[PDB]
């Protein structure tokens, strides 16, 4: 619990940390197919200029 | 007669076969291009190389 009782906070600050450990994991997931798809199209990008 | 024939084909015969040649040099050419970007192996460069020559 991040922060002081009694306080005043602003708008998008830290409340609490619920410890994600499977959002986190999806996430990796997620961005390993990204990291692959990425470049699988950016390749394509360089390709289709020189009609290969 | 026959050797007015010979050069009535040959010609074209050849043209034929040049047309052929830088075809396959397009071909190869592209297959190139899409091995240096990352995108086949060299096995299926090798291959039109062979198909070049």
């Amino acid at each position: 619990r991040l922060f002081k009782e009694g306080s005043d906070v602003k708008a998008g600050q830290q409340l609490y940390q619920i410890d994600p450990a499977t959002y986190e994991a999806d996430y990796q997931s997620a961005q390993a197919n990204l990291a692959s798809t990425q470049e699988q199209a950016q390749r394509y990008k360089l390709l289709v200029a020189d009609q290969a | 007669a026959d050797g007015l024939a010979a050069r009535g084909t040959f010609t074209e015969q050849l043209q034929a076969q040049r047309d052929l040649v830088k075809a396959s040099d397009e071909y190869y050419q592209l297959a190139d291009k899409r091995y240096r970007t990352g995108v086949d192996n060299y096995l299926t460069l090798l291959d039109a190389q062979r198909s070049l020559f």
